[PDB]
RNA sequence: CUGCCGAAGGCAGAAACUCAGAUCAGUUUUAUGUGUAAAAUGAGAGUU
RNA sequence: AUGAAAGUGAAUGCAGGUGGGAACGCCCUGGCGUGCACCAUCGACCGACCCGGAAGGGUUUGAGU
RNA sequence: UCAGUAACGGUGAAGCGGGAAAAGCUCAAAUUUGAAAUCUGGCAACAUUUCUUUUGUUGUCCGAGUUGUAAUUUCAAGAAGCUGCUUUGAGUGUAGACGAUCGGUCUAAGUUCCUUGGAACAGGACGUCAGAGAGGGUGAGAACCCCGUCUUUGGUCGAUUGGAUAUGCCAUAUAAAGCGCUUUCGAAGAGUCGAGUUGUUUGCAGCUCUAAAUGGGUGGUCAUCUAA
C-alpha cells in the first residue's frame, strides 16, 4: 500500500525478477553424482548404526528406532533424513 | 598505552604526494573511478543517495558493454550486488551511459580505431568523474495542488488500522486455520 | 598556566526525531515563504520532513491559513485536522 | 612577601532579591503563670 | 516529554488569569496607570493511573507545554 | 561516529553513516582420447646481463608422469550445440622527448678611510649585492674575507635505467577470445559440519558419537550466504 506500517509496509516501486544467482542452486542432486552414489552405495554397505536401524525397522520398533538414531546423529531432522533414507533402501531391498 | 597524533600534519601531506604521484602515473585516465549511486540499506538513511562500489551486471549488460571489457575502461563491477527495482536500475544504466557518451578511448597499437575507439585523441586531458558525473540527492518534491481524495483521506487513522493488523495478524491467522 | 595556579602563593606554606507544526515552515527555504504564504495559490507548497531530518510531526503551535501539504511517515493525531482546518492534507509518504 | 575576613568543642563567607520596616535583640520594664503576650534602649533588617 | 513496555507523545481562554513586583509614563507627597524577571497563587494542555466507550469525569502523578 | 550504547557481572562491542585506499582472482570436482599435447635434470650450441658474477632459448638423451602433468571450467558462473558481429604478439634493434637514482662540476657584492683594541668581526663616514639579510669559520656583534645560502622543480659531465612516441626486423591466425539464444546439462572441498561432555578467553581445543545434497550455515515459512 506504499505504506511504513503494515504487513507490506515500505515503498512501492516497480519490481524486478532477479537472475538466477548459481551460488543458489548448491544442494541440487544431479543426475550423474545420484549415480555415483548409487555405485558407492552397493559397493560399501551401510554404517553399523545402520545395520541396527533395519533391524530395530524390521521389528516395527520405529519410536525406539528414531530416539536411537537422533541420538546417533544428533538433531531430529538428521534423524528424519536417516529415516526416510533407510525406509526407502528397504522396500529396495525388499 | 597512548596513541598521539603528531604526525597528522605529516600523514596529510604523504597522501597528497600518493594522490600526486598517481595522478602523474596515471594522468591519461581520471584519478577516481566512475561509481554508481546507491541508496543505504536502512530506515534511517533509505532517503539518501551515495556511491557504491561498483555496477551489477543487469546494468553492464542492459548499458550494452560487457563485464570484461568493463574494467578495462575503468567501470568497476560489483557481483554480489542486485538490482530489485527498476528505478535503481535505469538510474545506474544512465550514470554509464553518461559516463561512455563523454569517454574516450585510446586505440590500441596506434594503427586504427578499431570498432571501438576515438579517432581524434589529442583532445586528452585529466578531469575528475565528480563533475562530469556529479552524484545528486533524492529528488525533492516541488509544489503540487491540493488532491481531494488526499484531503478526504484522514491520515494515521491507517496506521493504526494496519499496526492493528499486523500485531494481531497472528491471531487471526490462527483463527481460519483453526476453523478450516 | 601554572603561573596563576594555587601552587604559586602556596609555596612557603606547606530512529525518530520530531518537529512541531510552528516549525514546519521554517523548513522552507525564505523564497518559498516568500512566494506561497500569505497569499492564495492554486498549487500548494510541500513540506517533507523526512528529507529535513524528520521521523514524525508533533502538534505544538498554530498554523497561518495557507494551505500545505505535509510528506510524513507518521503523523499526531489531531495535528493532522490541524491542517484541514488549516486548509492543507498530511499526505503521507513511505 | 603583604593586606583583609576569620572559626569550629549544624558554623564563616559568596552571590540573587525582597521592606525604609515595628524587622530583630545572649537586654530590661508592663500584663498574665522560667513560659507566653503587648513599653525602654540599641541596631537597617533580612530571606532561599 | 512520559511510560515497565508497545507506545503515545503539549499555548482552550491576547501562548490563560490573580496579587505582589523593577523600570517607565501620566498628572496634581501621593494617586493613577503599567508591568519585565522572579515569586506566591491559578486553569488549560502532553502523557502515565482510574472510569467511561473521541467527548466527558477525577483534584493522583513527571525537577513536563 | 555509532558509544561508553547494546550486552554481561566493573567489563564492554558490532550493523548503519562519513572518510583514507581500492583490484581482483586461482584450484579439486567433468575424456585431449585422433594421439602427454606437460615438466625437472644431463649433454651441445645460441644467446642475454646492474654482472665474463645474471637470466634464458633451441636441439638431443634420460627421467618424472596415465595412482593424471598440459589446455577449457570456479557458481559472478560455466560447459555442449546454435548464431553473426567484433577483437588479437608473454617478441627483437635504432632515435628523440619525458621522468627518476648515483656521484662529478658551476655561482652577487668593501676587506676603502678615522678612533678604541693584542686582534675590528665594534663605533663613525663613504659604497655595493640581494631569486642570496638562513647558518657556520675567521685574533670581539661579518649579507659584501671564506664555506655556504637564492637562482636549483637547473645548466653542465658521465653511468644507469622505468614507461611511453617515431622507426626497423621477426611471428605465423588452418587459431584463440568476447557478445545474443538455448532443443541440453550444470560435476562444487568429510572424522568435516553437527550434537553431548570437559577445558580456555559466541570463538577454540580434548574426548563419546558422527551427517546431508534444493542440502548446509547465518538472521527473525521468510531473507541472505555457499564452509570444511
Amino acid at each position: 500500500p506504499g505504506l511504513v506500517v503494515g504487513l507490506n509496509k515500505g515503498k512501492t516501486l516497480t519490481k524486478r525478477q532477479l537472475p538466477e544467482r548459481p551460488s543458489r542452486r548448491k544442494g541440487h542432486l544431479s543426475k550423474r553424482t545420484a549415480f555415483v552414489r548409487s555405485i558407492v552405495r552397493e559397493v560399501a554397505g551401510f554404517a553399523p548404526y545402520e545395520r541396527r536401524v533395519m533391524e530395530l525397522i524390521r521389528n516395527s520398533q520405529d519410536k525406539r528406532a528414531r530416539k536411537l538414531a537422533k541420538k546417533r546423529l544428533g538433531t531430529l531432522k538428521r534423524a528424519k533424513g536417516k529415516i526416510e533414507e533407510l525406509t526407502s533402501v528397504i522396500q529396495s531391498s525388499r | 598505552y597512548v596513541k598521539t597524533w603528531f604526525n597528522q600534519p605529516g600523514r596529510k601531506l604523504r597522501r597528497r604526494q600518493a594522490r600526486q604521484t598517481k595522478a602523474a602515473k596515471i594522468a591519461p585516465r581520471p584519478v577516481e573511478a566512475i561509481r554508481p549511486a546507491v541508496k543505504p540499506p536502512t530506515i534511517r538513511y533509505n532517503m539518501k543517495v551515495r556511491a557504491g562500489r561498483g555496477f551489477t551486471l543487469e546494468e553492464l549488460k542492459a548499458a550494452g558493454v560487457s563485464r570484461r571489457v568493463a574494467s578495462t575502461i575503468g567501470i568497476p563491477v560489483d557481483h554480489r550486488r542486485r538490482n530489485r527495482s527498476e528505478e535503481s536500475l535505469q538510474r545506474n544504466v544512465e550514470r554509464i551511459k553518461v559516463y561512455l557518451a563523454h569517454l574516450i578511448v585510446f586505440p590500441r597499437k596506434a594503427g586504427q580505431p578499431k570498432k571501438g575507439d576515438a579517432t581524434d585523441v589529442s583532445g586528452a586531458e585529466q578531469t575528475d568523474v565528480a563533475a562530469v558525473l556529479p552524484i545528486t540527492q533524492e529528488a525533492v518534491e516541488e509544489a503540487k495542488p491540493i488532491t481531494e481524495e488526499a484531503k478526504n483521506f484522514n491520515a494515521f487513522s491507517t496506521l493504526s488500522n494496519e499496526r492493528a493488523y499486523a500485531r494481531y495478524a497472528g491471531a487471526r491467522a490462527a483463527f481460519q486455520k483453526k476453523r478450516a | 598556566p601554572t603561573h596563576v595556579s594555587k601552587t604559586r602563593k602556596l609555596r612557603g606554606h606547606v530512529w525518530r526525531p520530531t518537529v512541531n507544526l510552528d516549525r514546519l515552515w521554517t523548513l522552507l527555504p525564505n523564497e518559498a515563504r516568500d512566494k506561497y504564504l500569505g497569499k492564495n495559490t492554486e498549487v500548494a507548497p510541500v513540506i517533507n520532513v523526512l528529507q529535513s531530518g524528520y521521523g514524525k510531526v508533533l502538534g505544538k503551535g498554530r498554523l497561518p491559513e495557507t494551505p500545505v501539504i505535509v510528506q510524513t511517515r507518521y503523523v499526531s493525531r489531531r495535528a493532522e485536522e490541524k491542517i484541514k482546518q488549516a486548509g492543507g492534507v498530511v499526505e503521507l509518504i513511505a
